RNA sequence: GAAGGGCCGCGAGCCCCAGCGCCUGGAGGAAGGAGAAGUCGUAACAAGGUAUCCGUAGGUGAACCUGCGGAUGGAUCCCU
RNA sequence: AUCCGGUCGAUCCUGCCGGAGCGCGACGCUCUCCCCAAGGACGAAGCCAUGCAUGCCUCAGGACGCGGCGGACGGCUCAGGACAACGGUUGCACCCCCCGUGGCGGUCGCCGGACACCGCUGGCAACCCGGCGCCAAGACGUGCGCGCAAGGGCGGGCCCCGGGCGAGCAGCGUGACGCAGCGACGGCCCGCCCGGGCUUCCGGGGCAUCACCCGGUCGGCGCGGUCGCGGCGCGCCGAGGGCCCGACGCCUGGCGGAGAAUCAGGGUUCGACUCCGGAGAGCGGGCCUGCGAGACGGCCCGCACAUCCAAGGACGGCAGCAGGCGCGGAACUUGCCCAAUGCGCGGCGCGCGGCGGCGCGACGGGGUGCGCGCGAGUCAGGCGGGCCCACCCCGACCCGCCAGGGCAAGGCUGGUGCCAGCAGCCGCGGUAAUUCCAGCUCGGCGAGCGUCGCGCGGCGCUGCUGCAGUUGAAACGCCCGUAGUUGGCCCCCCGCCGCCACGAGGAAACGGGAGCGCUCCAGGCAGGUUGGA
RNA sequence: GAAAAGGAGUGGCUCUGACGGGGUCAGAACUGGAACGGACGCGGGGAUCCCGACUGUUUACUAGAAACACAGCGU
């Protein structure tokens, strides 16, 4: 067989069960307003990634406090959530992995980082400037709007010094 | 308990299930094969044939209308069916020997609405989709 | 060809069993030697090499008298008994286990030393001795053996009685 | 099939060969000889994939043509040559002499040694038998044979061999209390002391060892190679056959980047 | 030692007979279903104008009628 | 871990019908940029024009030929086959094996003629061959040699229990046969190895409108054949063997597993194709050569089909790669390269395998603006690449598809007047239509939307978890009764099952899962003392 | 129904086994124009319709049947 038959691939979003439901059909465009979202697949994707960390946490929390699998994956899960900035330092217990939301995932996009840093007038301006290739992340130039910035790479957001803007 | 129990009754709990599944009309309809036989399409999404006559069908008891249909002779097994031509005015695009493509109404071969005896419909005539043909996106030659 | 595959036999409940391949070479059978008494030894090439000697028309063999511990060579004279069938006796066909008469001339110097089995000595005074074939003529191209004694001798003499 | 197998798909290759699932549809298939097909690692996969002496098959071949690879004191020219446990690996142009041992995850490591060390070979006595005209032979785990063996040498013990003259100088006895290293199983690469040899009629005999920090383990007697007598006769890697557990390993993988 | 021949072992192909499916023609005959607004009566629902209904047997254009035993789901929870 | 609409004058139920989600294909409409990627499997295992798919190196400039090694591996497909095969788990004290590794090597004076390539003459329509002749061996043949191939007779203990074992197994000795193999460039032979054959146990489709079934069938003795055991075969003797814990028979649009789809838990359904195992090469059969084949890119015959031909004859097997026909709702080029990966032989060969082409099956990422700068294209140079190109880098120019009465988010003018038409289900339409046909306006998801068929879910409408049986569908008219299922209380601290835990031993890939910024990402196993736990 | 329908073997000679002197039954090798119940003796078969249930009786000398009788049934 050609060697390409052996590559893995996978879907990254889940579509809600009841589509035509007014109350959250409204709070769903509210999110497309408070950030610059092309369509609903980027809310679906955020729900998809929150669901998995929730499922892992419930699996671990069924278990017992002195157990090895807790001692392994709880520490791993908290470390990766803290370094992505989905969870902050003061909450170092697994039971806090349950009370997150989509919004704290959205907070660490570049479009949010540069608006905290005030590098763009707004979020829609931030989007257009992202694709114009004008903002770099620590000396390397990042074309991605959905880019997820570790709080280590979060001090080094700025204009890309090769740009019409220095 | 009106059901058998006890650690050594697995064989009976399986015999009961196997016998009682056939009392469900859907399980029997999808697993007995007599429908797979009686099905004019022989278990497919669609099939083609040649038109043998154009007919009109008088609607069922509450409504009143003359729906439009064609008697189709299937190519793959030489059977007779009737297909409802949808979408106002389309019955003109179905000549007396045409290769037409036939699919279903839904409901796995049950009559729909008020059209008696018809479980199929035509979706393409002479290589052209009838939706676009109605919508003036393609045109039959002459 | 001839085969000894089991797939053509029934199960242990009597049911016809199905057929899921074509004859394999490694289950072949061959026809048998049917070694006639009284000098050919064919060669057969078996699986992986392995010369097999296949006899036709043997005349002599090496025969051992055990209790006296004397061996001589001798000319098979006649096949007289066989446990399977009278047909292999009537045709003088050399197979393992058959009982034959051998020439007495080689063993006539044992007629001197006394305190020996008189049932062997008086038979040496004649002109043959009764013996059994111990080898497989169709597999190794040879027919050697031992002279009978014990209850077994008496058993075969009674089978040979003038009834 | 209708005969022997020549080819070998990459996925069907042994897991401990550490091949990568991309980079081909085929794998090198080891050739018959001094070791098997499962408990070995070929010469090409050592040179080309480990040490980068060659970046390709087409130039590993020529390294083996002008005879640059001494295995067990004798050269080799076959890329698919199976080198295994305790074999000596000396290339002179780069001044490197090794012996093959197992790591503590069941993989093949090349330990550096000295010219006072590459003069002998440890073999496991697989069996004692009789050949032509009634003579005794000992056949071992490296497919060496020794005739007229000293009667004290019995099955499952270990011998020490000279690579040049091919004769036995020392032997070690498999008893209760011998320093020994495993070669298969899920404790492959671990070293301990024989402290139980439990026998069973008809079936396999089981062996129970312990490291020098108290951790104990079990295996079949087919997987217990003897290395010394309360002291190893050959060198062993700076981990010495003690396995960490998953969390200790994880902190080390954290440290190496920290 | 070749061609060629004799007997058996393996085993095509065809013939011939029986089994075993599955599909299909057919004068007649007899059901079921839908379009129906066609005749003839009025069996049921009220004590439906002879309370209704079960089993069985017979009889009549049709629904149905009648005999023998049963039931209330009856039109009666009620009397030396 | 969720419901909704459809049986009334109104009302509570049962119960189905219809709607709402994911996936697989097919059809319709539409299409800016990049990355990944499946693709004549679907009761046609139907038929094939054309080309290619297997070669590489002892004896003389070289070819040619001889000799040798390989062509039994690799590729394709799923027709047959349901106590098979297959999966785990045993065994061979019933076996066979090339290459390679390590051993071992004792065997009762340089020989002989002849074959192909080639020379001279030929037959034939073409297919293919004849006759004569001069020439080699790491080719045969014979063989120089210190006796040892197969098989066979005797050499065991008459409570029972190291050469090697759990196990009387393997050697040796000694009486007879025989003369095999190795020797004209020293190898017969032996351990290991990978591979095979068979073999123990447990798992291993539907139908009872298939209840009895089998007769080398079940066992015993003896020979034969086999690499070998065995009713495997043959002779003789006996009457066994399987079965409601489902035999036997029939059917399958039956390849098995690793796995995949769905989604609280328990479950349902599918296992064409990536790895492993099996089986076949149009359909029955037979066989030669070889360590290894019942081989079809080997041969021989019967059948069904086709091909050239001067009419006498010869000849084929795409379920190999491309391509054609036919079938069907349904599936791409009659490309270039052996540079990597591997295998063969040895520097080459390889339609393995790779690299481009077709490719809205499907996956992942980014736009159609923001308040004033970009990508999409064009032209140049790198980088990469067997040769081009795509990605990256530097220079100069520069939506659409469905709907708007309810289920279910979204409401005025004209036309038509139970017509035409809509409508999955309720229902709409009778000359004032919230539903048809249109215009305006608004809703939905969005480079993708809609229609059709099927699987899972919805469904506690298949119920082990967990349904119902007075009247809605449903307790056999009753009593006895075998198989089956179930069975009070008691002694603890023994043995044998069940059960619970923890191990050992065997495959990756997939599924999870630790670490790692392909700019992110679907990914991959990277990478800056390392690592792939 | 039924010997349904349909198939195969069968001579001579040389032997072998089973039954408690006596033949029968079973098996094998060889052999003959490709023959064998070698003369003799000795059913052709099947699908249906009408009548009478059946075995039996009758027009000696042109009619053997569907006619008579019959068991059973009834008066
Ligand atoms: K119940
Ligand atoms: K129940
Ligand atoms: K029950
Ligand atoms: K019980
Ligand atoms: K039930
Ligand atoms: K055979
Ligand atoms: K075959
Ligand atoms: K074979
Ligand atoms: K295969
Ligand atoms: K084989
Ligand atoms: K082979
Ligand atoms: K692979
Ligand atoms: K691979
Ligand atoms: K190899
Ligand atoms: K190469
Ligand atoms: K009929
Ligand atoms: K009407
Ligand atoms: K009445
Ligand atoms: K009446
Ligand atoms: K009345
Ligand atoms: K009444
Ligand atoms: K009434
Ligand atoms: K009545
Ligand atoms: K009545
Ligand atoms: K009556
Ligand atoms: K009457
Ligand atoms: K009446
Ligand atoms: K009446
Ligand atoms: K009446
Ligand atoms: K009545
Ligand atoms: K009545
Ligand atoms: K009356
Ligand atoms: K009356
Ligand atoms: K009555
Ligand atoms: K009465
Ligand atoms: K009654
Ligand atoms: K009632
Ligand atoms: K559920
Ligand atoms: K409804
Ligand atoms: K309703
Ligand atoms: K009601
Ligand atoms: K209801
Ligand atoms: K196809
Ligand atoms: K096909
Ligand atoms: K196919
Ligand atoms: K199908
Ligand atoms: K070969
Ligand atoms: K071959
Ligand atoms: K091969
Ligand atoms: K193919
Ligand atoms: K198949
Ligand atoms: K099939
Ligand atoms: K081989
Ligand atoms: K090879
Ligand atoms: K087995
Ligand atoms: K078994
Ligand atoms: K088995
Ligand atoms: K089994
Ligand atoms: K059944
Ligand atoms: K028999
Ligand atoms: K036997
Ligand atoms: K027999
Ligand atoms: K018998
Ligand atoms: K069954
Ligand atoms: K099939
Ligand atoms: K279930
Ligand atoms: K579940
Ligand atoms: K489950
Ligand atoms: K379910
Ligand atoms: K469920
Ligand atoms: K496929
Ligand atoms: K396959
Ligand atoms: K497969
Ligand atoms: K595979
Ligand atoms: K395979
Ligand atoms: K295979
Ligand atoms: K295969
Ligand atoms: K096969
Ligand atoms: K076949
Ligand atoms: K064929
Ligand atoms: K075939
Ligand atoms: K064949
Ligand atoms: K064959
Ligand atoms: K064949
Ligand atoms: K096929
Ligand atoms: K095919
Ligand atoms: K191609
Ligand atoms: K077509
Ligand atoms: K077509
Ligand atoms: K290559
Ligand atoms: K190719
Ligand atoms: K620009
Ligand atoms: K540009
Ligand atoms: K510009
Ligand atoms: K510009
Ligand atoms: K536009
Ligand atoms: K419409
Ligand atoms: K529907
Ligand atoms: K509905
Ligand atoms: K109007
Ligand atoms: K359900
Ligand atoms: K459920
Ligand atoms: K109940
Ligand atoms: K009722
Ligand atoms: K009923
Ligand atoms: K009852
Ligand atoms: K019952
Ligand atoms: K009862
Ligand atoms: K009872
Ligand atoms: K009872
Ligand atoms: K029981
Ligand atoms: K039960
Ligand atoms: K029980
Ligand atoms: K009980
Ligand atoms: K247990
Ligand atoms: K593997
Ligand atoms: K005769
Ligand atoms: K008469
Ligand atoms: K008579
Ligand atoms: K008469
Ligand atoms: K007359
Ligand atoms: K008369
Ligand atoms: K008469
Ligand atoms: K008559
Ligand atoms: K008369
Ligand atoms: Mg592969
Ligand atoms: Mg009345
Ligand atoms: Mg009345
Ligand atoms: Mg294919
Ligand atoms: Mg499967
Ligand atoms: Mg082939
Ligand atoms: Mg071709
Ligand atoms: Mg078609
Ligand atoms: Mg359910
Ligand atoms: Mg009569
Ligand atoms: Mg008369």
């Amino acid at each position: 067989p050609r060697i390409s038959r052996h590559r893995n691939s996978s879907k990254t979003y889940s579509t809600p069960k009841k589509p035509f439901t007014k109350p959250r059909l409204d709070a769903e465009l509210k999110l497309c307003g408070e950030y610059g979202l092309k369509c609903k697949r980027e809310i679906y994707r955020a729900r998809y990634m929150l669901a998995k960390i929730r499922r892992t946490a419930r699996n671990l929390l069924t278990l017992d406090e002195n157990d090895i699998k807790r001692r392994f994956e709880g520490a791993a899960l908290l470390r990766r959530l803290h370094m992505l900035g989905i969870l902050d330092e003061e909450k170092d217990q697994l039971d806090y992995v349950l009370g997150l939301r989509i919004e704290d995932i959205f907070k660490r996009r570049l479009q949010s980082v540069i608006v905290e840093s005030k590098l763009a007038k707004s979020v829609h301006h931030a989007r257009n400037m992202i694709k114009a290739r004008h903002i770099s992340v620590g000396g390397q130039i990042v074309n991605i709007p959905s880019y997820m910035v570790r709080i280590s790479n979060t001090s080094r957001v700025a204009i890309a010094d090769t740009s019409s803007l220095a | 308990m009106s059901k058998t129990s006890g650690l050594y009754t697995a064989r009976k709990l399986r015999t009961v299930r196997r016998v009682n599944r056939w009392a469900d009309k859907k399980y029997r309809k999808a697993h007995l094969g007599t429908w797979l036989k009686a099905n004019p399409l022989e278990g497919a999404c669609m099939a083609r044939g040649i038109v043998t006559q154009k007919i009109g069908i008088s609607a069922k008891q509450p409504n009143s209308a003359v729906r439009k249909a064609v008697r189709v002779q299937l190519t793959k097994n030489s059977k007779k069916i009737t297909a409802f031509v949808p979408r106002d005015g389309s019955i003109t695009y179905i000549d007396n020997n045409d290769e037409v493509l036939v699919a279903g109404f839904g409901r796995a071969g049950r009559a729909v609405g008020d059209i008696p005896g018809c479980r199929f419909k035509v979706i393409k005539v002479a290589g052209i989709g009838l939706l676009a043909l109605f919508l003036r996106k393609r045109e039959k030659r002459a | 060809g001839i085969t000894h595959d089991k797939m053509y036999k029934r199960s242990k409940t009597g049911a016809v069993q199905g057929k899921w391949h074509k004859k394999r070479k490694y289950n072949l059978g061959r026809q048998p030697a049917n070694t006639k008494l009284i000098q050919k030894i064919s060669t057969i090439r078996c699986r992986g090499g392995n010369i097999k000697r296949r006899a036709l028309r043997l005349s002599h063999g090496s025969f051992a008298w055990g209790s006296a511990d004397i061996s001589h060579k001798a000319r098979i004279l006649q096949v007289v008994y066989n446990s399977t069938s009278n047909e292999l006796v009537r045709t003088n066909t050399l197979v393992k286990g058959c009982v034959v008469q051998i020439d007495s001339a080689p063993f006539k110097s044992a007629l001197s030393n006394d305190t020996l089995d008189k049932e062997i000595l008086d038979q040496i005074r004649g002109d043959h001795i009764l013996a059994r074939i111990s080898s497989r003529p169709g597999q190794v191209g040879t027919a050697d053996g031992y002279i009978l004694e014990g209850p077994e001798l008496l058993f075969y003499q009674k089978k040979l009685a003038p009834k | 099939a209708r005969g022997v197998r020549k080819h070998l798909k990459r996925l069907n290759a042994p897991k401990h060969w550490l091949l990568d699932k991309m980079g081909g549809i085929w794998a090198p298939r080891p050739t018959n000889g001094p070791h098997g097909l499962r408990e070995c690692i070929p010469l090409i996969l050592i040179l080309r994939n480990r040490l980068h002496y060659a970046n390709t098959y087409a130039e590993t071949s020529m390294i083996l043509q002008d005879k640059n690879v001494l295995i067990d004191g004798k050269p080799r020219t076959d890329p698919t040559f199976p080198v295994g446990f305790m074999d000596v690996f000396e290339i002179p142009k780069v001044h490197k002499t090794f012996r093959v041992l197992y790591d503590v995850k069941g993989r093949f490591t090349l330990v550096p040694i000295q010219s006072n060390e590459a003069g002998f070979k440890l073999c496991r006595v697989q069996k004692i038998f009789l050949g032509d005209k009634g003579m005794p032979y000992l056949s071992t785990h490296d497919a060496r044979t020794i005739r007229f063996p000293h009667p004290d040498i019995k099955t499952n013990d270990t011998i020490k061999i000279n690579l040049k003259t091919g004769k036995i100088d020392e032997w070690y006895k498999f008893d209760i209390g011998k320093i020994v290293m495993v070669t298969g199983g899920r404790n492959c690469g671990r070293i301990g002391t024989i402290q139980a040899i439990d026998k069973h009629m008809g079936s396999y005999t089981m062996i129970r060892m312990k490291d020098t920090e108290g951790t104990e383990f079990l295996t079949r007697l087919c997987n217990v190679f003897v290395i010394g007598n309360d002291s190893p006769a050959v060198a062993i890697p700076t981990t010495k056959g003690i396995r960490p557990d998953i969390i200790k390993n994880r902190e080390l993988r954290l440290r190496s980047i920290a």
